[PDB]
Parts: C-alpha cells; sequence; structure tokens
C-alpha cells in the first residue's frame, strides 16, 4: 500500500487541486520543476505516495487534471507549479457542463471519461503497490459533479479492491448562488454513497463562515476559501506521506473511521485557523489544539458536533510536542465531552503526532466521522426539495437524457443517508 | 395557438417576439399544462423586460399554477432581486402561500437569498407563516444554522 | 528435540526480533551466528539446538519463520544487527498487508502467501531430527497477527497433526492500540485458533504498559520498551525449552503441566523482579520476596484479579541465585499467609524449576541486572475476566454491526462472527464451571 492516484476535476477541483500540491510539494521539498531542496530525510521517505520518481531526481505529482472547460488547464500552468504536472496528463474537454450534472456524467462528460481513464490506467500500470484513489471536485458544478462522480464509478469498476478517496467541496449560497448547485450536489451524493469509501465533506457554507465570521474577511475569496482547504488537505493528508509512529495507508483509515458503508462522510476540522498572509505566530498549546479542532468555528462542514455524535475521529497533531500530552489532552476531550462520541464503538478516538508542521509551528488536524454530518446533507436536501416541488430548470437535465426519477431517488437517497445518520446519533449501547 | 408561442417566447426571453404575440391577440395568461402563465416563466428564467412587458399587458402578476406558485414564488425561489422588486411593486401578494404552505420569503430564505429576504421583509412578508411543516422562515434559518439568515430575519 | 518459532505480523515479528536478541544473548551467540563455547561444529545435541540449528561454517541459525503480509517491518530485521542471524528465506513478505482486518489476513490477501510459508517451514522442519512444534508469535489485533495466524494453525495442524503448537498472544491495550475493529479480530482467532493451538501465552499490552510506566519508569513506554520487557518473559517461558532443566523440558509437558483440559489453554504468566535499569545498585531481592511478586496482580502479564480465580496450574520457573529450600520456604509461606485457592480437583501443589543462570540484561535494555528472577505460569480462572473484557467491547460494535461490512467484503459469512462470539461464551462458561 504506497502509491495514491490524484484526480482533480472541474474548475473547483483543479483549483484547490493545485492548491494542494502547491502545499504539499512545499512540505516534502519539492519546487515549481521537481528538484527536492528538503532539509530533512523523513520529506522524502514517503514521497512515493503522491509523486512518481522521473528523470534528475525529478519527483512528478502523480495527478490527472480533468475538466470539460479547456480554460481551466490553462489557470492550472499559469500556476506556480502549473510546469510540475506531466503534460500528458492534463485530460480537458472544449465545451465545459455549464453547472449542468447531466452534462458531466451523462453527456459530455461520458465523451472524456474514457481519455481520462486511459491516463489512469497508465498512471496505475507505473505504480509498484497503488492502495487506490483521491480525487478533487466540487458537487455544485457539472464536471466536477458530474463528471467525477462518472469517474469514480469507472474507475472503481476497474480497480473494485482499492480506496476511492474524495475532497468533494459542498455548496452554499453564501459562495454561489446558483441554483442548480443543490441539484448537482444531491445527484453527486448518491453516486458518493455507494462508490466512495471516504469522502472528507468540505462545505463551502463552513469556509465562508470560518472566513467571514472567524477571520473577520468580509469579501472572502476563493483563494481565501482554498487556504483553508490546502490546509485540511495537509492535514489530513499529513500520515499518507509522512512516516511517524503510523503507518497509516488509505485503507487502515477506511477500516477505523468507516462503521456502515455508507457513513463514509467525514467531516474534517482544523487548527490553527489562520487568513492567507496573517501573522498569527502566537503558537497553541497541546489543550488549545485539541480544544479548537473539537469546535464548530474549526469544522471545515458547517455542521455543529455538538448536535451529533462522533462515531469515530482521527486527530493528527503536527509539529513538535509531548505525544503524552496530545494522549493526556485528548483523553481530557473525551471524557468532559463524553456524551458526543457513541459508547458502543470503544476506543474510537485515534491520535498521531508528526513532528513536521505545515507552515506553522502547531497544527491539529481533525477528521470526524459524526452524525452531526447530517445537518450538511439536511442543508442540500431542503435547497434540493424547494427546487426539484416546482420543478425549476428540470429541462436542463432531462433534456441531456436524464430521467426525473434520478432525481427522486437521490433525494431519496439522501434522505435514508440522514436518518441511517440519525438511527446511530439516537442508538445507545443497551 | 399564440399563447403557447408567448409561453415559450416568455420562457425563452425572446422580448422581440413576446411584444409581436400580445400584439396579434396571445393570451397574455396563457396557461401551460402545470398551469404556469408566460409571467411565470419569465420570472423563472430571469427574464426582467418581459416581466415587465406582461405586466403592463394585463398578466396577473398573482396568477397561481396547479400547485400555487405564484411568479413571486419562482422569483424568490430562483433568486431574481430585480423580478422580485418588480412583481412588489405591481402587486405580487408578498404573502401567497403555494400548496406546500410556502411564502416567497420561505423560498428565498431556503435557497440563501438573503438580499431578497431582505425585500420580502420590508414589503411585509409575514415571518410568521408557517409552511406545511410548521415551519417559519425564521424556524428554517435555526435549524439550518444560517446565522446571517437569522439575523435579517431578527432585523 | 526442536523448536521451530513462527512470528507472524508486526507484533509477532518485533517481539520476535526482540526474543532472539535475547535468546543470542543467553546462549552467546553473536550477531552472525558464530557461538564460541559451542564446541560441536558440525551440529550437535545441546539444549540450545531446540532453537537453533547449525551449519558447517558453525553459524547457529534461529529456527524461525518471520512472516508479514507487508515488508516494513520485517525489512528491518533484513537490515538490523542481526540481520546474518537468520535464514534469508525464512523472512517471508507480501506487499500489502490485511488493514487490521482478520478476515483480509484470513481469507483474501492471506490465501496469496499461505503455501510459501508451509513451504518454508516444511524447509525447517525436514532439519529436524525430532520437532516437537511451534510457538507462534502473533498479536490478536491486527489483520495479519489475527487472520494470518489462524490460517496458518489451521494449516500446521494439517501438515503437523502431532506436534504441539504453543502461541504468544499480544492481547489489546487502549493505550497502545493500533485499530477500532481489534476486539473483532481478537475474537474471530481466538475462535478459530481454539481448537488448533495446545497452549498459549496471552501478553497483555495494557498490563505491559502499566509494568513500564510503574516498575521502569518510562513515561510514555514504546513498543521497543514492551517489546523489551516481553521477551524477558518469554525468555523465562522457554528457557525450559532451551537449557537442561527438569520442568517444562518440551512442549507436551507445558500442556500437561498447565493446561487441565484443552480449551482453558491460557495460563498466566507472572515475572519479578521488573526494576529500572537506574537502579543498578537496587538491594538485591531475596527468594521470598520475589516469590511473594508472583502474586501481586501488578506483575502480571495479564490484567486480571488471581484473587478472584481459582487456580488449576502453578508453575515456578526461577533463574538465577536460588536455593531450592529457599523456594520450599516461600511457597509454605505462600500456601499459608496468602489467598491461594485451587480447584479441588487439582493437586494444591506447585511445580518448581530452577535455572541457576541470572537473566540476562540486553543492552539498551530498560531492565537492572538481578541476581534472582522468577516467572510463575499458572492457569487460573481468573484469566477469564481477560476475555470478557474483550468480549464485551465486541459485543458492544457487533450489536450495531459496525465495522461488519469490511470482513463480509473480504470473504467472510457474517456468521462468523455469532460463531466466534459463541465459542468465546462458551469459553467464559468453561471457566465459571471449572470455577
Ligand atoms: N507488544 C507489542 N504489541 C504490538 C507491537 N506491534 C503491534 N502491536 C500490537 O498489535 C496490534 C496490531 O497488530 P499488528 O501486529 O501491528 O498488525 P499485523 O499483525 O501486522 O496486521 P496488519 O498490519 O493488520 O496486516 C495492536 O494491539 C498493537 O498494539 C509490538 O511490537 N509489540
Ligand atoms: N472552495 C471552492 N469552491 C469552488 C471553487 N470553484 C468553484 N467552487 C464551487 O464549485 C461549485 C461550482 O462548480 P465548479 O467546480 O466551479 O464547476 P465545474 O467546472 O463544473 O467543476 C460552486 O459550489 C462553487 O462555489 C474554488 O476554487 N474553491
Ligand atoms: C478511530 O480510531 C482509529 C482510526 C484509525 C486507525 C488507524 C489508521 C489510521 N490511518 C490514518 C491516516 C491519517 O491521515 C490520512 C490520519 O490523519 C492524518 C490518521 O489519524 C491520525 C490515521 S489513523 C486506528 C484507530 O483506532
Ligand atoms: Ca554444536
Ligand atoms: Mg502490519
Amino acid at each position: 500500500m504506497r502509491e495514491i492516484v490524484h484526480i482533480q476535476a472541474g474548475q473547483c477541483g483543479n483549483q484547490i487541486g493545485a492548491k494542494f500540491w502547491e502545499v504539499i510539494s512545499d512540505e516534502h521539498g519539492i519546487d515549481p520543476t521537481g528538484s527536492y531542496h528538503g532539509d530533512s530525510d523523513l520529506q522524502l521517505e514517503r514521497i512515493n505516495v503522491y509523486y512518481n520518481e522521473a528523470t534528475g531526481n525529478k519527483y512528478v505529482p502523480r495527478a490527472i487534471l480533468v475538466d470539460l472547460e479547456p480554460g481551466t488547464m490553462d489557470s492550472v500552468r499559469s500556476g506556480p507549479f502549473g510546469q510540475i504536472f506531466r503534460p500528458d496528463n492534463f485530460v480537458f474537454g472544449q465545451s465545459g457542463a455549464g453547472n449542468n450534472w447531466a452534462k458531466g456524467h451523462y453527456t459530455e462528460g461520458a465523451e472524456l471519461v474514457d481519455s481520462v481513464l486511459d491516463v489512469v490506467r497508465k498512471e496505475s500500470e507505473s505504480c509498484d503497490c497503488l492502495q487506490g484513489f483521491q480525487l478533487t471536485h466540487s458537487l455544485g458544478g457539472g464536471t466536477g459533479s458530474g463528471m467525477g462522480t462518472l469517474l469514480i464509478s469507472k474507475i472503481r469498476e476497474e480497480y473494485p479492491d482499492r480506496i476511492m478517496n474524495t475532497f468533494s467541496v459542498m455548496p452554499s449560497p453564501k459562495v454561489s448562488d446558483t441554483v442548480v448547485e443543490p441539484y448537482n450536489a444531491t445527484l453527486s451524493v448518491h453516486q458518493l454513497v455507494e462508490n466512495t469509501d471516504e469522502t472528507y465533506c468540505i462545505d463551502n457554507e463552513a469556509l465562508y463562515d470560518i472566513c467571514f465570521r472567524t477571520l473577520k474577511l468580509t469579501t472572502p475569496t476563493y483563494g481565501d476559501l482554498n487556504h483553508l482547504v490546502s490546509a485540511t488537505m495537509s492535514g489530513v493528508t499529513t500520515c499518507l506521506r509522512f512516516p511517524g509512529q503510523l503507518n497509516a495507508d488509505l485503507r487502515k483509515l477506511a477500516v477505523n473511521m468507516v462503521p456502515f458503508p455508507r457513513l463514509h462522510f467525514f467531516m474534517p476540522g482544523f487548527a490553527p485557523l489562520t487568513s492567507r498572509g496573517s501573522q498569527q505566530y502566537r503558537a497553541l498549546t497541546v489543550p488549545e489544539l485539541t480544544q479548537q479542532m473539537f469546535d464548530s468555528k474549526n469544522m471545515m462542514a458547517a455542521c455543529d458536533p455538538r448536535h451529533g455524535r462522533y462515531l469515530t475521529v482521527a486527530a493528527i497533531f503536527r509539529g513538535r510536542m509531548s505525544m503524552k500530552e496530545v494522549d493526556e489532552q485528548m483523553l481530557n476531550v473525551q471524557n468532559k465531552n463524553s456524551s458526543y462520541f457513541v459508547e458502543w464503538i470503544p476506543n474510537n478516538v485515534k491520535t498521531a503526532v508528526c513532528d513536521i508542521p505545515p507552515g506553522l509551528k502547531m497544527s491539529a488536524t481533525f477528521i470526524g466521522n459524526s452524525t452531526a454530518i447530517q445537518e450538511l446533507f439536511k442543508r442540500i436536501s431542503e435547497q434540493f426539495t424547494a427546487m426539484f416541488r416546482r420543478k425549476a430548470f428540470l429541462h436542463w437535465y432531462t433534456g441531456e437524457g436524464m430521467d426525473e426519477m434520478e432525481f427522486t431517488e437521490a433525494e431519496s437517497n439522501m434522505n435514508d443517508l440522514v436518518s441511517e445518520y440519525q438511527q446511530y446519533q439516537d442508538a445507545t449501547a443497551d | 395557438d399564440l399563447g403557447k408561442k408567448l409561453l415559450e417566447a416568455a420562457r425563452a426571453g425572446q422580448d422581440d417576439e413576446v411584444r409581436i404575440l400580445m400584439a396579434n391577440g396571445a393570451d397574455v395568461n396563457a396557461t401551460d399544462a402545470s398551469g404556469l402563465t408566460p409571467l411565470h416563466l419569465a420570472a423563472t428564467y430571469g427574464h426582467l423586460e418581459i416581466v415587465e412587458v406582461l405586466l403592463k399587458h394585463g398578466a396577473d402578476v398573482n396568477a397561481i399554477d396547479i400547485m400555487g406558485s405564484t411568479p413571486l414564488h419562482l422569483a424568490a425561489l430562483i433568486g431574481h432581486l430585480e423580478i422580485v422588486e418588480v412583481l412588489l411593486k405591481h402587486g405580487a401578494d408578498v404573502n401567497a402561500v403555494d400548496t406546500w404552505g410556502d411564502t416567497p420569503l420561505h423560498l428565498a430564505a431556503i435557497m440563501g437569498h438573503l438580499e431578497i429576504v431582505e425585500v420580502l421583509l420590508k414589503h411585509g412578508a409575514d415571518v410568521n407563516a408557517q409552511d406545511k411543516f410548521g415551519k417559519t422562515a425564521f424556524d428554517i434559518s435555526i435549524d439550518n444554522g444560517n446565522e446571517d439568515l437569522a439575523e435579517i430575519l431578527q432585523k | 528435540r526442536e523448536c521451530i518459532s513462527i512470528h507472524v505480523g508486526q507484533a509477532g515479528v518485533q517481539i520476535g526480533n526482540a526474543c532472539w536478541e535475547l535468546y543470542c544473548l543467553e546462549h552467546g551467540i553473536q550477531p552472525d551466528g558464530q557461538m564460541p563455547s559451542d564446541k560441536t561444529i558440525g551440529g550437535g545435541d545441546d539444549s540450545f539446538n531446540t532453537f537453533f540449528s547449525e551449519t558447517g561454517a558453525g553459524k547457529h541459525v534461529p529456527r524461525a519463520v518471520f512472516v508479514d503480509l507487508e515488508p516494513t517491518v520485517i525489512d528491518e530485521v533484513r537490515t538490523g544487527t542481526y540481520r546474518q542471524l537468520f535464514h534469508p528465506e525464512q523472512l517471508i513478505t507480501g506487499k500489502e498487508d490485511a488493514a487490521n482486518n482478520y478476515a483480509r489476513g484470513h481469507y483474501t490477501i492471506g490465501k496469496e502467501i499461505i503455501d510459501l510459508v508451509l513451504d518454508r517451514i516444511r524447509k525447517l522442519a525436514d532439519q529436524c531430527t525430532g520437532l516437537q512444534g511451534f510457538l507462534v508469535f502473533h498479536s490478536f489485533g491486527g489483520g495479519t497477527g489475527s487472520g494470518f495466524t489462524s490460517l496458518l494453525m489451521e494449516r500446521l495442524s494439517v501438515d503437523y497433526g502431532k506436534k504441539s503448537k504453543l502461541e504468544f498472544s499480544i492481547y489489546p491495550a487502549p493505550q497502545v492500540s493500533t485499530a477500532v475493529v481489534e476486539p473483532y479480530n481478537s475474537i474471530l482467532t481466538t475462535h478459530t485458533t481454539l481448537e488448533h493451538s495446545d497452549c498459549a501465552f496471552m501478553v497483555d499490552n495494557e498490563a505491559i504498559y502499566d509494568i513500564c510506566r510503574r516498575n521502569l519508569d518510562i513515561e510514555r513506554p514504546t513498543y521497543t520498551n514492551l517489546n523489551r520487557l516481553i521477551s524477558q518473559i518469554v525468555s523465562s517461558i522457554t528457557a525450559s525449552l532451551r537449557f537442561d532443566g527438569a520442568l517444562n523440558v518440551d512442549l507436551t509437558e507445558f500442556q500437561t503441566n498447565l493446561v487441565p483440559y484443552p480449551r482453558i489453554h491460557f495460563p498466566l504468566a507472572t515475572y519479578a523482579p521488573v526494576i529500572s535499569a537506574e537502579k543498578a545498585y537496587h538491594e538485591q531481592l531475596s527468594v521470598a520476596e520475589i516469590t511473594n511478586a508472583c502474586f501481586e496482580p501488578a506483575n502480571q502479564m495479564v490484567k486480571c484479579d488471581p484473587r478472584h480465580g481459582k487456580y488449576m496450574a502453578c508453575c515456578l520457573l526461577y533463574r538465577g541465585d536460588v536455593v531450592p529450600k529457599d523456594v520450599n520456604a516461600a511457597i509454605a509461606t505462600i500456601k499459608t499467609k496468602r489467598s491461594i485457592q485451587f480447584v479441588d480437583w487439582c493437586p494444591t501443589g506447585f511445580k518448581v524449576g530452577i535455572n541457576y543462570q541470572p537473566p540476562t540484561v540486553v543492552p539498551g535494555g530498560d531492565l537492572a541486572k538481578v541476581q534472582r528472577a522468577v516467572c510463575m505460569l499458572s492457569n487460573t480462572t481468573a484469566i477469564a475476566e481477560a476475555w470478557a473484557r474483550l468480549d464485551h467491547k465486541f459485543d458492544l460494535m457487533y450489536a450495531k454491526r459496525a465495522f461488519v461490512h469490511w470482513y463480509v467484503g473480504e470473504g467472510m459469512e457474517e456468521g462468523e462472527f455469532s460463531e466466534a462470539r459463541e465459542d468465546m461464551a462458551a469459553l467464559e462458561k468453561d471457566y465459571e464451571e471449572v470455577g
């Protein structure tokens, strides 16, 4: 279990994907050209997880960039580490999907999906021990959501024994007041419930709230949002890419984080919260990181964990600090907040320390499988239902070949998902 | 049947085709099978100029389709602020209730159209109106943790 | 008669690495396999030959197989201080581990390598003039340690029916855990191995952890600290196999002395004294003191209270400056003074073995040298408390079928969970019935 094939689809997907490769390249000593300038070796022990060692001690992101809109390929390349990606790995269409999931999933995107698979095959066949896939995509658009989930389903068929992991950006009208996005998200969530083993729910609602209410950014930009994402993405993958006392792979994470196949939507949380540039170098104490990483204001999904129960939690502390302190502080949070963890999953909190920090001195990254995430799904379900009851814009979808019944089936599967979450939130040991 | 053509022209945003059909006797208040009028469609698809023109030609600003949706419902759902205001200025019932008990305030709130929320409130939207499940727009804001909305609704 | 040690998965390999290091130091075998005190060069019949074969070059080779489904832990043996000690072909690695999933270790991934492991074991067996059987080291909580081990034991029973199979099993503790599903792996492997194992020494990671923190003043014990304490205990248990002695001199005698009935085959190991190496000038504890310490629950390899149980067997294995009459006197003052209650059907007696060589300290270890030490092996019904704790964690999750989908997706029938759990319930009853 070593190589992860990363795929980024659509404008959001490519945009946060590029940000991810910047942040982790930097963390691994890699530069915009592939050359390792790291001052510590463990930055390369686990480098093979996200990078193919090419020629010249060159490290190339094992990254496939996909989009039905040719435009984003250029913005990707104009990027800092935009020249680091294999030119053969840019699979781009010509028209785009126009926020229409059905175009991404059934027509335009189905045209391009075979081109993407070929590259996936190439990158997979050159893998010593492929552990699975990581896709970055928005759910609110057409390509990331519609083609992304088609891309997930196709990969799944060909690589059924590999882990499928997504970083899925949930839509929010606070960030994009496009009213078909609930449709796209709901159709996508129906796909993600069945075809992904692990989905990090990255919620634009939460990202906006953090920037606006906490970081006091009055007009948050995608760049501000994506700073939270990339910090989150670096955090949650720390232990895929750094040795540590844990030999973490995507499957051991899944086995310990997913008690029920459909409840694989994780709420990530991060501490400390910072704006771009912000000289917030005040540091933070273990007890502070531990508390904050467990606060609704630090969650990347607009969910109050205190409204549900934590089925499983994995926390990655990063930096110099007494693993004995983190052991004590983490026990502390678990006993003071006992009623927010299910009692029928013993020892459901897992903690790792990792010496290398992200660009701060201390971070905590939280990965919660919390029943409170039903709040996110309920928010989207309600918007979906508002639109769908009036059949607004349904013709955009049915005219691409989608059946109206796919909408009702998505909505039902999402409502079922929320009920499952409530079921385990209310279950007791006795 | 110019009525059927007006409906399509209204949906499609063809201003000139609307003007022509009206001038040839097209039923401004024609209805598709769902009871949608040209004004419903223009309000849904964001055709502000068609909305204004229909309203100067006898459009019933408060027409309801089979599900009780008024044009203001759809404009509030979809988020067309300018159409919302034009509809209100021509007598749209700010508190019209559809077959789900939804008022335009309910739909603007659910969809996060905060400016529309404010406009509806200034125009007398009933923050105590409950949908069929008992939710007022404020309940929706509290249930969904939409603090921005909930601040607007507390004025 | 030869004993083959098999070390399965990370815990079994890391503990095996620690044991064989200690064995080498105890026997005077250098890391390259050379043993100067060994006068016979071809081979020989000495007691340490139960664990070590000899090549024509004078190399003393562990009769040991290391197996893991991923290679990282075994690669450390391959590159460590004892790289030259082992048959390179007796270090076997797959590519992808069992993901903490009993069913992958046992059904899917484990089947890809099981026949190689058996063929490599057969090669060691064929070098044996009188194979007694196997010592199998493994975790309960790991997918390899649990699932591959049970697969392996199943196969060994078929291919080596008359051979004894002893296990050293690492029992999971929250303080040093690797997975939420470890209670499942533990019940699953226990259920399927119960029939195939003659005697199993459970090492409670929590007990070792607590000893490291309390007796060794180690604030956050790592595996290295744990495994050093464990290897000292394992060495004490297997010493009788490796050295001359009169107690437990072969695998069969272990079952005879410690296992009154086939299923309740889980002896409690207690060890004393455990003294920090920082206390190099520690006062030497007497035979009476260390023997008394064997009835302190704090010195137990498994957390349980033997005051709440009945003993069915008790062996005291002394190592060092131990006068037999002082043992007898200490036993007399424990048979009267302590609440030791044997079952009514068992001789209320202690078997005593004395190896007059004091324990060896590993350089870099946490343990002070001591003049005398004692390992007590007892079969006591109080170890049922350890099963009960495990069974309860299992039940909490299985009640909701948490995580079960992972096992069923890896070739396992859901009914195997209930069968395993019922087998455990019967095991618990087996201990109540005996008392
Ligand atoms: N005492 C001790 N326990 C260990 C050691 N390594 C792992 N464990 C314990 O073993 C359990 C995990 O099983 P492992 O042996 O790591 O796993 P494995 O057998 O390699 O199986 P997979 O990795 O799941 O394929 C946990 O209870 C760990 O605490 C070790 O060196 N010493
Ligand atoms: N956080 C974040 N969200 C984005 C970004 N770009 C688009 N989105 C969100 O993605 C949705 C629109 O889909 P998008 O990915 O742009 O279209 P695609 O090309 O079809 O994948 C909306 O919910 C946007 O808020 C971005 O850079 N960052
Ligand atoms: C809930 O209880 C447990 C959870 C998981 C496990 C083992 C597997 C893990 N793999 C990773 C990978 C991680 O990053 C990708 C990561 O955060 C960066 C992790 O958290 C530190 C872990 S934990 C055992 C448990 O007992
Ligand atoms: Ca010899
Ligand atoms: Mg392992």
